[PDB]
């Protein structure tokens, strides 16, 4: 059905980049907008931004308006969130979240990713 | 930064009963959702549209509330049920998901 | 008629008067405590909120024929317009710039398709109308319908979908919770509606199933095939059709308060706790009472201040730039009558909802009477100073002249012939009555004092007892008015109504009065009054002319048309 | 320049003239005979008469469904309002809050019944709607609408009759003989129309079998579920529906006439013909012909002399109930414009229909003209009489001081340097010619007697001809103004542009005039005219504004609905 | 309190005056080169262009029955109004006052006929409606409609076809494209469509076989059953109704200006660059600018001068007959508001589209400032010229009395107590300071020269110890060199201080106090009074929502009831699976 392969767990030294895949599968991927979320080890949840693969459309939470930037690949339809200016506090599990065009009352994360783990240390 | 205060932080009940759960806004939200989240996973699409049921959920669930006011309820509280509830909303850029509870059993 | 003389008897020293003193001189303060300033009047906006919207909708149209002998007659014609969904508007149309042939819709609570000339269908593309002209767009895909006729005395069906999209002018009334298309079409929801950053709260009649909402929406621009810039566009599907309009806050949109008139020099003055703009270059005077008037009581009044200041700013600086400075930020005041003044003072280098009168005309008579009233009541005060200042002057010239002939002035004072005298420094006066009747007047002859030829008298002896005449028909008692006999002695006197003329202190004749020349001491002053009027109700256009304007009334062809079966059918009678 | 003289021949006594004697002054009376009293005006009413009503229709759809092989088309949907006969509506709703199931009506002559659902008939409730608000309540049975599909290629047919109560707001105009709904339909006949008090006269176009009036008839409330208070209830069946409205007589309801504004205070003047009712709370002067005004001329004027009664009988009770008393009964003027102005009278205790003008700007005019004609006037009339006494009264100033120096001052009020004389009560005058060129003047040095020394001179001698220096630039031809020679002799005077100094008659010096200071005797009175003004034609709201209050325009939604069958197809096109 | 006493010591010849010389009267030339004449006044005509014409349609109604039981249920009426055709127009109706039965038109591109009844075609006469008033009037065929049963469980189709003729009212607006009729139909052409004088220029959207022109066309009136008279009839046949009207050509119609108000005599004067054109009947003032107005600049304006020389020449004719004369062609001006004034002036025997304001009350406010500004200005004149010329005479009062008493009126002049003398035709004057404090004045007790009996005082003596006598208003003469002779009945009031001491026989006798005396008034009273303040309140005959409160129906508020009929009354959000 519908899946979300995401890039799996990376580690990191501080102050480099990374560059997290959700590679999707299962429906028309070119009309279906894909959210980011952070969920910090035992914190609460924490919205990122999304990308429209149509359009090329962007949001972004202001509290991430630095940390991260978004694009999609066309092709082998995936979703790159890449991050620059690592900190030590960004040790968190990901999220990638499928979530409709429209905002209609039937709009909802209907589909997550199996959840990427990052750490950052030496 | 439309903080949502999911009241009870952990809900304990004894297996049967019917439990509550608050998500209170600041200011108000046209339609308050829900996810879970089984520990060591990713979180499931709950409620959507503060009533509906999601697809593939029990019927024993309800959600209910309007304005800065949703409640959760369940009917008959079962042990599959030790989730983590977020309660979250798109109404207001950015998206903001509650604190989040987390339920026990009685045993 | 009889002419009358008077009779001054010895004047006793009883009634005793002196001259009023000056009296003092009233000032009128006249003069007001002024401050000019820069003012912009706003007034109640009435106009419905008109913006721009777009429909799409199909066209259902099946016809049944009946192939006869020799014709083919219609039975039925049911046409209908259904929505086009927008899964569609965003995928074939909006990608495209197609539509599809097959029309699906919802018709009394079952689902329904329907083909265009029952065929396969087709994503057929949008052609532009023949009338687009600009300020009316459409884009239709069909110019035919469809129907036939089969075999005779059979009945067919056919079905024609024409896919329609058309540029509308949407428009709507306060307080802003549904809007009227230009296709004659009510919706029934606020133009602000949607679901992010409070929009919900906007009233709405329709199920949320219906709304949808984009953000970054590229809309196609069938015309030059190209896609818009990006906005954030609503979608709204009715029962008939479907709405799609670039969605916008309210809060930039309406406003309660649109700008009547900027003004460039007013001059606030200051009644008994009311305001005054008079604003001279529009003839019109405005009244507010002296609080100011937080314009947070209005709904909508969020775009006058800051409007506002962007045009005194501009006015300051174009104008008042070296002349004057500013003396505080800008003030609100209620004008009488529903205006809206905002005024920013200057110096010198020395919730509800305002209902506005139709008609200023109140304003430009309060112009008009306080600029008559401040310039006549200037005026009269002229007067009276000055007056004041004559009359003071002229005294000094009474009181100097006095010692001269006391009697002659103090008559004209009192209205009255009496007889004065000087005792010292106060005047003591005594009344002469009227000669009566039954009396001789006897004019004498000679002046001469008899013997005594170097010895003559002044003014004429009489004889009634035996005088001689006064001045103004005063007839003296005795005959003490004597003089040196001078020669070439050519005098008049007034009696009666005749000069009587003396040559030589002797009689030579007499001489009426009229025959004397005049000369004039009084100073014309020719002031005529005002003429009454009547002002007659002058009205530019009746009331019916104001509305016969109209291509059409629509209670004047419902009027006609409601009654059609009644004066073309007889409704009355029954078939058994 | 050259200083002018004066040479004064000796005067030759054949012009005498004597001081015009004093002037009558006139009396401006000015005063209107008033009479004050309260009023209360009225204007044309111009509003539709409104009650509320109540429809009783039912709603009839039949649905023709054709079932595809993987959908389903509606064919046909006819759409049809059939009347609630009026037994259904006293016998089952007003009995027990149902409605019945069958449609029983009449279309083209014949009697035709429709079923919902095609079931038998069933008593179904009456539920309210979900959107009753307050204003607009309706009730219905039904939230459904019925068709059914088939099987495949064939067609069927369904039937949905929905039974719907609303209540209206009814709406009619003059001559009251129409009633429009709030649902659009006209319905014929005057809503005064009734079967008791001759109001079977009214106007109808219905035959009298579709009337039903019914006396101390009980609405059923559909909510509270209880019976209303008896009224006599009228019922009419339309070809569509049935309205049902309370009947009230005619005169009770409309009124040619309405109250515009009461006045506590006028005062009625009288003008030739007319009268004046100046309403100084107002600044409003109304102005009408002198008979009184029989109000039988005007349809439907019954409210009037019963209303305004009510109204003065308040006025006169709280305000004017110690200082003042009526003076007769009520009176009736047409004011010019338009309106009614009923004048009740006090004193202190010493057929066609009215058309009102749009405007009563034309009467504050004619109020504020004559507040200031009444006060310009009065005080005009106060400077030409206190000018009249002031000239009478300088008269004897004049006249008192005509023995001193008659010269001076008769050529101040003749304009013109003449020498007179007193030949007793007269004056006799001459002229005075210039002194040209060709003449040499030689002013002298002493005014000293030659061989004299106690006699000395009055005036300096000149020699021109040896005479002597008068003054204001006469030149006296003779030597006669000698003086007992007096020292300290410090004197001036004037010669040419230069006045001389003389001390101890002997010549000093000479001085420019201007070198001299001066004092001035002329009272300052600085008057200051009015300026010309334009008065721009300021309108609050244009023509365009005032019909853009809309929310849709009739004739433009028409413009652009009728050529929809021209836009989106062709229709020139024939098929063979 | 206490009074003050002025000293007037020697005067000393250092300052001179002369009394100023009489001014100069000024005058105000107030008067205007007028030109009196006649004037109409023309202003925008808003109403809409109204004609008569006539609608040809048949009503065609297809009914299908379908017999139940006990009962007869319709289940379709599809009603359609077709046109009638010209060729059936000016052959059948025009000339026998009949329509027929067969209804032939067009829908879908298709040919389609119709039978009334499913009979052959007859030729129906045309009968007079039953509300056949004067202004609506109609004829038709058939006051009945066709319905056919049939068997029960079976369905029947009737068909009726009803001729129907109506006068209507048609109705355009500018620029006059389209025309409304008065059942509600857009017709989508100019009225003034034709084929002569260049009118097949004008708009139209149909094609142009739809359209019909006849010249000569004789009308049948359908009641008289006659034939009117010929004149050229339009036929235009849409796809629901066939629309004939008698053409009339487009110049002689409409018109952009409407009259407004005949006047019999105006005045013009000659402002700064203005005119003005006070209409004192109507008390009205109108400014234009002193140029010329063209009125071919303004869209269809030939009905300004005609119908203007139409009037002018009668109100010239019946009232300026024998007093005036003409002096000029008529002449046009655009007034201040968008006026059109044609003004024609007398003389004694001696591209755009002009938009009107709603309201002439700025110009009666023009007219009544202007008559005040006019009078008030002319009564003020009047004041400044005799005020002056009163003070020019004055001067010869002042100038004739100086010989008598000096030192009173040179005081009044200066406002100062002074000391004056006449140094033969100049006044050298003296100031007089008071007399300060502790200084006792004992007035004396006789008036007699201590030696002497002829001969005695004329002022009383006084002890200041300084020996002098009292002068006047306080005047203390530092001397006694006031003697006359001693004359009997020497009563003699003198003012002092506050009291006016009484002296007879040259004796004193007792004092009294000053407002013991009564007085008389030279004053002149002159009680003027100011204009009060005023508040005009906004007064309003009707209100906004009054002058929409007069139709029968309004269309936006049955459109908002209709248009959620299916919301209120039906569940349109539930679907059946």
């Amino acid at each position: 059905e519908v899946q979300l392969q995401q890039s799996g767990p990376e580690l990191v030294k501080p102050g480099a980049s990374v560059k997290i895949s959700c590679k999707a599968s299962g429906y028309t991927f070119a009309d279906y907008t894909m959210h980011w979320v952070k969920q910090s080890h035992g914190k609460s949840l924490e919205w990122i931004g999304y990308i429209n693969p149509y359009s090329l459309f962007i949001d972004s939470n202001q509290k991430f308006k630095n940390k991260a930037t978004l694009t999609v690949d066309n092709s082998s339809y995936t979703a790159y969130m890449e991050l620059r200016s690592l900190t030590s506090e960004d040790s968190a599990v990901y999220y990638c979240a499928r979530f409709p065009p429209y905002y209609g009352f039937d709009s909802h994360f209907d589909y997550w990713g199996q959840g990427t783990a990052l750490t950052v240390s030496s | 930064q439309i903080v949502l205060s999911q009241s009870p932080a952990i809900l304990s009940a004894s297996p049967g009963e019917k439990v509550t759960m608050t998500c209170r806004a600041s200011s108000s939200v046209s339609y308050i959702y829900w996810y879970q989240q089984k520990p060591e996973s990713s979180p499931k699409p709950w409620i959507y549209a503060t009533s509906n049921l999601a697809s593939g959920v029990p019927g024993r669930f309800s959600g209910s509330g309007s304005g800065t006011s949703y409640s959760l309820t369940i009917s008959r509280v079962e042990a599959e049920d030790a989730a983590t509830y977020y309660c979250q909303q798109w109404s207001y850029n950015p998206y903001t998901f509650g604190g989040g509870t987390k339920l026990e059993i009685r045993r | 008629t009889k002419p009358t003389f008077y009779v001054c008897p010895p004047p006793t020293g009883s009634t005793i008067v002196r001259l009023e003193p000056t009296r003092t001189c009233p000032d009128y303060h006249l003069g007001k405590n002024f401050t000019e300033g820069i003012a912009v009047v706003y007034k109640e906006n009435i106009a419905a909120y008109k913006f721009k919207a777009t429909v799409y909708y199909k066209d259902v149209i099946v016809s049944t024929a009946w192939a006869g002998s020799s014709y083919t007659q219609i039975t039925n014609r049911y046409a209908d317009r259904v929505p086009i969904p927008v899964s569609e508007i965003t995928d074939t149309i909006d990608k495209f710039g197609k539509c599809s042939s097959k029309a699906t819709y919802v018709r009394n609570n079952h689902k329904v398709e329907a083909f265009n000339e029952d065929k396969n269908p087709q994503d057929m593309p949008l052609i532009a109308s023949k009338y687009n002209s600009v300020g009316s767009k459409a884009w239709h895909t069909t110019n035919d319908t469809y129907m036939v006729a089969g075999t005779p005395g059979t009945y067919r069906t056919g079905t024609s979908v024409n896919c329609i999209i058309e540029e509308v002018e949407a428009r709507s009334i306060f307080p802003y919770d549904s809007f009227g298309l230009s296709t004659g079409d009510i919706i029934y929801m606020s133009p602000f509606f949607g679901l992010r950053d409070g929009a919900y709260r906007e009233h709405s009649n329709y199920a949320m199933d219906r709304f949808h909402q984009f953000e970054g929406y590229r809309q196609r621009d069938l015309d030059t095939r190209a896609l818009l810039e990006p906005a954030a566009r609503n979608f709204l599907v009715t029962p008939h059709l479907t709405v799609g309009w670039n969605w916008k806050p309210k809060r930039t949109e309406v406003c309660s308060l649109v700008k009547w008139r900027e003004v460039e020099d007013v001059v606030r003055d200051e009644y008994a706790h009311n305001f005054r703009f008079t604003m001279k270059t529009l003839s019109t005077t405005f009244i507010s009472e002296t609080n100011e008037f937080n314009l947070n009581q209005i709904h909508l009044s969020q775009c006058v201040k800051e409007e506002a200041r962007a045009i005194i700013n501009r006015i300051y600086t174009t104008r008042y730039n070296s002349s004057h400075v500013r003396t505080g930020d800008i003030q609100t005041y209620l004008a009488r009558g529903g205006f809206v003044v905002v005024f920013q003072p200057l110096l010198s280098n020395s919730n509800r909802t305002i209902t506005t009168t139709s008609s200023v005309e109140f304003a430009m008579l309060q112009f008009t009477y306080d600029h008559i009233q401040e310039h006549v009541n200037e005026m009269l005060a002229r007067i009276s100073s000055s007056w004041c200042q004559l009359q003071n002057r002229e005294r000094a010239l009474w009181s100097g002249l006095f010692p001269i002939n006391p009697s002659a002035l103090a008559s004209t004072i009192l209205d009255q012939r009496v007889k004065a005298r000087i005792l010292g420094d106060v005047i003591s006066v005594s009344n002469c009555p009227e000669l009566g009747s039954d009396t001789r007047i006897i004019l004498q002859n000679s002046m001469r004092v008899s013997g005594s030829t170097t010895r003559c008298y002044s003014r004429p002896l009489i004889s009634i007892v035996e005088g001689q005449l006064g001045t103004d028909n005063e007839l003296i008692m005795s005959r003490d008015l004597l003089e040196p006999c001078v020669a070439n002695h050519k005098r008049y006197f007034l009696f009666g109504h005749h000069y009587v003329y003396y040559e030589d202190y002797r009689y030579v004749r007499e001489i009426a009065v009229h025959d004397v020349g005049m000369i004039s001491t009084y100073v014309d002053l020719n002031l005529t009054l005002l003429k009454d009027r009547e002002f007659m109700p002058l009205q530019v256009y009746t009331r019916d002319e104001l509305r016969d304007t109209g291509l059409l009334d629509y209670s004047e062809i419902q009027r006609r048309n409601q009654m059609h079966s009644l004066r073309f059918y007889d409704i009355d009678k029954v078939v058994q």
